């Protein structure tokens, strides 16, 4: 490809150096809001005469 | 050489088989060493490199190619021993590559030495809690190769709480599927990320052989979420699972599938499932046949299918398909056969559901057939006069009666005759059935013209006697009937406001809910100006209701009433907008999810509907937010307030209007620049500390356009200066925000 990435596998590398030796935000536990239950049509309907 | 073969796999994947053979010529040697040397150079490349994956793809490819054949060479154990050393490293990519490699290589075979098993497990369990998201992603994939408890419980934990969607998806795609793990993967069907939701239907559920393994309430909860999903792709994946896999487990028999959904108790979901099935499989819709036999052996599922099929064809305008539905003459006959089944209790619940479906089909017809119109009217006139239908079917019967009558007047005449005959019989259960007929009567008319006499009759004969009854159920039913009559006459509505106020203060919760609905509907129906004498009394009960976090149902009702009074009537928006926002964000109401659902829908609709609604919110913004600060000090306080404030700021952002004639938008003042002025005027009343600090923090989040008139920027700077003249002591960040804001004003004046 035009975009050479590109890797030279003959370079010198120092294994020990690379190998030289948790994180508490972690609420709203990634789920959508409850919004599918309310039938939006209810708002403009009368409480007592829904099929108005 | 051996290393350059690998360096050649860098570019493409096609030649991998070719290079596998040549490299398979150098097995008998610095073989092992040269590969680890190639991998040591894969740890240096940062993520995002197409190569590193290609090279790594070539290696996993060669390993497998090697086990078949000449398994004598065990290279998976050395390679894993060499690379596990790097699980503890400081280059996040050395950790990410190590996990990346281990995940793929171990997958090449199962037989591992136990000591290699334990060590890998111990180090990986600590990794899945890595500080970087990329490491966690590849770690669970690696760790998931040693599944089977402690192993499992950790994956549930990340799947459930990991802040990264890609990580959750990786856990979602490799965790074991069992009743222990099942509840958590289904929760992901409501994941915030659409791709994660789609994965549950597209990949994870198919792994379960049969949908019957799930509990009936699980099957329904799945379809309810999937088929109603907001994302077009997730919704499509759920419909495909339903229409190609689940139908298969039911022997390709739609009825047999319906019988596994308990449609009588899950009607709404069952209808949607049928409609979505035929959106995917339109070919099948033309293959349904409804012979006479079909209607004489109706079931709950069989009857629901016909009502939905009829519902689809009408919406889709499949006229030729509608010719398969029966004429009203046959329909009246089919309904009357089903009445017989009501006498036997063993088939009572199912027949009620079947009759319900047939009435829905009847309500859909536009019957020019006078003959059949008259027949069905007779049947309905008879069933209401002689039988004892349940409250569920009474409404549909009286609703269908209205549809057949030529006008409201004939409907009142007829239904009053029926009510009188049923009333003569009884002279408890009888009176409650009568009032139920009265209730449905006034539910199906819209004006009081030409029916004064019918009203005065129902009032004198039934409603007022019921309202005065000492029997609690009759009194409650009588009030609901009285309310519906008030919706037909404004003067009668006004005359009875005092009663419904007396119902709220001295009445039970059920009676309080009746007052809220009645007074709210009288305002919407008859108008705001008619009841201005009772404006404070009605607003009072609306406030009191909204503050009763003890009664989720009553509280949710007050909140809902206020919401519609604002949108429909603009009923004292300023006065209610602040109590609404406070309660909506108040901690004592957080558990009331019903309330947060109605206001979750109202605020965007109200705020984004009109520029004037955003202005009203900015006018009480500061006072609402300050009240919430005091409430909140009494887990994390500062973090939640920030989200609240950003919500209120989005509501007031002019850019977020839905938008739809206004020649004079010209000198409309910006709500956010107006909000800045509000903040400057409220900072003195704030208490120095986070409070005054926090209110200043908002000036930096405001979205001030740069094309406003200069006098607008000049006016806000005057507000800025008035606050500065107080000489309050401010920290560095506060002073920096104020200085950056003050210079923004100057710059926008200049342009």
């Amino acid at each position: 490809r035009e975009l050479d990435n590109a890797i030279d596998f003959l370079q010198e590398v120092d294994v020990e150096a690379l190998f030289t030796p948790k994180l508490s935000h972690w609420h709203n536990r990634c789920l959508l809001p409850d919004d599918y239950q309310y039938d939006s049509k209810r708002l403009l309907q009368l409480f007592l005469k829904p099929k108005m | 050489s051996c290393i350059q073969i690998i360096s050649s796999s860098q570019t493409s994947i096609a030649g991998h088989r070719k290079l596998c053979n040549k490299l398979f010529t150098l097995r008998t040697q610095g073989f092992e060493t040269d590969i680890l040397r190639a991998l040591n150079i894969i740890l240096t490349v940062k993520k995002g490199n197409s190569n590193a994956d290609r090279v790594l793809r070539f290696l996993v490819t060669f390993v497998n190619y090697l086990q078949q054949k000449d398994p004598e060479i065990d290279i998976v154990q050395p390679i894993l021993k060499h690379i596990l050393r790097g699980l503890d490293a400081k280059d996040k990519t050395v950790r990410y590559r190590c996990c990346q490699i281990i995940a793929r290589v171990v997958n090449c075979v199962k037989e591992i030495d136990d000591d290699l098993y334990n060590t890998l497990k111990e180090k990986l369990l600590s990794r899945v809690l890595d500080r970087e998201s990329i490491v966690r992603l590849e770690a669970v994939v690696a760790l998931s190769r040693l599944q089977e408890n402690d192993v499992r419980n950790i994956l549930l934990f990340l799947l459930q709480n990991d802040p990264s969607s890609e990580v959750r998806r990786s856990v979602l795609l490799n965790i074991e599927v069992s009743n222990s793990t099942l509840p958590f993967i289904l929760e992901r069907a409501r994941d915030v990320d659409a791709a994660n939701r789609k994965c549950v239907y597209a990949r994870v559920l198919p792994k379960i052989g049969d949908f019957r393994y799930l509990s009936i309430k699980k099957r329904v909860r799945i379809l309810k979420w999937g088929l109603n999903d907001r994302d077009e792709s997730v919704e499509k994946a759920a419909a495909d699972m339903l229409a190609y896999q689940w139908i298969e487990n039911a022997d390709n028999n739609l009825l047999e599938l319906l019988e596994r959904l308990d449609v009588s108790n899950n009607s709404d979901v069952a209808v949607l499932a049928i409609k979505k099935f035929f959106d995917v499989r339109v070919d099948s819709l033309s293959q349904l046949e409804f012979p006479e036999q079909f209607w004489l052996e109706l079931t709950a599922e069989s009857s629901l299918l016909a009502r939905t099929f009829n519902e689809i064809c009408i919406e889709k305008n499949y006229t030729d398909l509608l010719d398969k539905m029966p004429e009203v003459v046959q329909l009246t006959y089919y309904i009357e056969r089903q009445y017989v089944s009501l006498r036997d209790k063993s088939s009572y619940d199912e027949s009620c559901f079947i009759i319900e479906q047939l009435l829905y089909i009847g309500l859909s017809q536009d019957m020019v057939d006078e003959i059949g119109r008259r027949k069905l009217l007779k049947s309905l006139t008879n069933s209401l006069s002689t039988m004892a239908l349940p409250d569920s079917l009474i409404s549909l019967h009286i609703e269908l009666l209205r549809k057949l009558c030529s006008s409201e007047n004939d409907f009142c005449s007829l239904l009053v005759e029926i009510i009188t005959e049923v009333f003569e019989q009884g002279h408890a259960f009888n009176e409650l059935r009568c009032l139920s007929y009265v209730q449905c009567l006034f539910e199906n008319i819209t004006s009081s013209l030409n029916e004064n006499l019918y009203m005065v009759d129902m009032l004198k004969t039934l409603i007022i006697p019921a309202v005065r009854s000492h029997d609690l159920p009759i009194r409650e039913k009588g009030l609901e009937c009285l309310s519906l009559v008030c919706l037909l006459n404004a003067d009668l509505a006004f005359e009875n406001v005092p009663l419904y106020l007396h119902c709220y203060e001295k009445g039970s919760v059920v009676l309080k809910c009746t007052a809220i609905r009645t007074l709210t509907d009288m305002l919407i129906q008859h108008g705001k100006a008619k009841f201005t004498e009772y404006e404070d009394a009605i607003s009072s009960i609306l406030f009191e209701a909204l503050g009763e976090f003890e009664n989720a149902e009553l509280q949710t009702l007050g909140a809902e009433a206020i919401a519609k009074l604002l949108v429909i009537l603009h009923y004292r928006d300023e006065l209610f907008l602040k109590p609404l926002i406070i309660q909506y964000f108040e901690p004592n109401t957080v558990d009331n999810h019903a309330l947060r659902q109605v206001l979750g829908y109202f605020f965007p609709v109200y705020a984004f509907g009109a520029h004037e609604n955003q202005w009203r919110i900015a006018t009480i913004f500061c006072d609402a937010l300050l009240s919430l600060l005091e409430i909140y000090r009494d887990d994390d306080v500062q973090l939640s307030i920030g989200h609240i404030a950003q919500q209120m700021l989005d509501w007031t952002d002019n850019e977020k209007l839905y938008e739809r004639g206004d020649d004079y938008i010209a000198l409309n003042h910006n709500v956010h620049l107006h909000l800045a002025n509000m903040i400057f005027e409220s900072l003195p009343n704030a208490s120095e500390g986070k409070e005054r600090k926090f209110m200043i923090s908002l000036l930096g989040k405001l979205k001030i356009p740069t094309d406003l008139p200069s006098s607008d920027y000049q006016r806000t700077k005057r507000k800025l200066e008035t606050y500065e003249s107080h000489g309050f002591t401010m920290d560095s960040t506060s002073l920096s925000i104020l200085a950056k804001f003050e210079r923004m004003l100057l710059q926008n004046e200049e342009a």
